[PDB]
């Protein structure tokens, strides 16, 4: 019943190949709903959810102009960070950020986020108080100084407590048929002999949304964390996700093993066994 | 600079059924920096007009992309995904295994 | 809805 909105921004310099690419992707939970890309050949293409298209040209024009401003700001920020780290003009560098809000079932703010990474390392983040910063190093301390001087946290707080929460509500209402629907996993257990004395049991979860899921193997009711191979949850391409967990078991001992599945779309948690 | 090598999974959108149209996926994740080359192969050769998702990343800042193509699996046709990244001295190939 | 980024880092 809880939900999040998050934008994932990436600015990446490419010396000799133009100005840095900037892309901003917006998500409600695990659903991408907008994408803005500085390299877009036609803004008429920058994909958006059907429930965003219904917002009309005013929404799109406003957001396009914010994106253009953000492109400039993060391009100049890349330039400044290159200086703070005494880096040459020759290499490519990456500035990432994530920002947005988490709300509960009642649509009330649980917490806000606004953080950044440079070349894959945490750089600066707005604290949970939405008033103060945590800077990772002496470079980020300069950004902190500039942002404190310009009262940026106050603007970020206003967005996170106001705009973000208000629009997440609007989006959840307009997109309810998908955004507020949890699709349970379809599950099964497969069995693959490895040798005459061992076999793999693989517990499958397919077709679920959102991506959050718990998939565990037990032996005689004891968690098999160390002995379980657990692949990363992966997108199917139709909004849903997939995952599997596998354990290697001695031949004939299969019935000592149970797969346990928890997911928001399930009426109740599943317990599965290999069914020869 | 800290670099992270891609994880690779190759799989189908729907459960595989010979003769039935499906989608072949190659999910690359956990990598940094973002530049990456991904090919879907059929019996060793590159499939044209493969689509991909929009660059995003996980909470740990590592990037992910989904590359996908419509396909109709058969008994004989062998599929794979070939990935290159700055962290890889040689392209890495992962075969499509219906059981994984 | 996008958040405005106005102040250079």
């Amino acid at each position: 019943g809880s939900h999040s909105m998050r934008y994932f921004d990436t600015a990446m310099s490419r010396p000799g190949r133009g100005e840095p690419r900037f892309i901003s992707v917006g998500y409600v939970d695990d659903t991408q709903f907008v994408r803005f890309d500085s390299d877009a050949a036609s803004p008429r293409e920058e994909p958006r959810a059907p429930w965003i298209e219904q917002e009309g040209p005013e929404y799109w024009d406003r957001n396009t102009q914010i994106f253009k401003t953000n492109t400039q700001t993060d391009r100049e920020s890349l330039r400044n960070l290159r200086g703070y780290y005494n880096q040459s003009e020759a290499g490519s560098h990456t500035l990432q950020s994530m920002y947005g809000c988490d709300v509960g079932p009642d649509g009330r703010l649980l917490r806000g986020h606004n953080q950044y990474a440079y070349d894959g390392k945490d750089y600066i983040a707005l604290n949970e108080d939405l008033r103060s910063w945590t800077a990772a190093d002496t470079a980020a301390q300069i950004t902190q100084r500039k942002w404190e001087a310009a009262r940026v946290a106050e603007q970020d707080r206003a967005y996170l407590e106001g705009t973000c929460v208000e629009w997440l509500r609007r989006y959840l209402e307009n997109g309810k048929d998908t955004l507020e629907r949890a699709d349970p996993p379809k599950t099964h257990v497969t069995h693959h002999p490895i040798s005459d004395h061992e076999a793999t049991l693989r517990c499958w979860a397919l077709g679920f949304y959102p991506a959050e899921i718990t998939l565990t193997w037990q032996r005689d009711g004891e968690d098999q964390t160390q002995d379980t191979e657990l692949v990363e949850t992966r997108p199917a391409g139709d909004r849903t996700f997939q995952k599997w967990a596998a354990v290697v078991v001695p031949s004939g001992e299969e019935q000592r093993y149970t797969c346990h599945v928890q997911h928001e779309g399930l009426p109740k948690p599943l317990t599965l066994r290999w069914e020869p | 600079m800290g670099q992270r090598t891609p994880k690779i999974q190759v799989y189908s959108r729907h459960p595989a059924e010979n003769g039935k149209s499906n989608f072949l996926n190659c999910y690359v994740s956990g990598f940094h920096p973002s530049d990456i080359e991904v090919d879907l192969l059929k019996n060793g050769e590159r499939i044209e007009k493969v689509e991909h998702s929009d660059l995003s990343f996980s909470k740990d800042w590592s990037f992910y992309l989904l590359y996908y193509t419509e396909f109709t699996p058969t008994e004989k046709d062998e599929y794979a995904c070939r990935v290159n990244h700055v962290t890889l001295s040689q392209p890495k190939i992962v075969k499509w295994d219906r059981d994984m | 809805e996008l958040k405005r980024k106005m102040i250079y880092m």
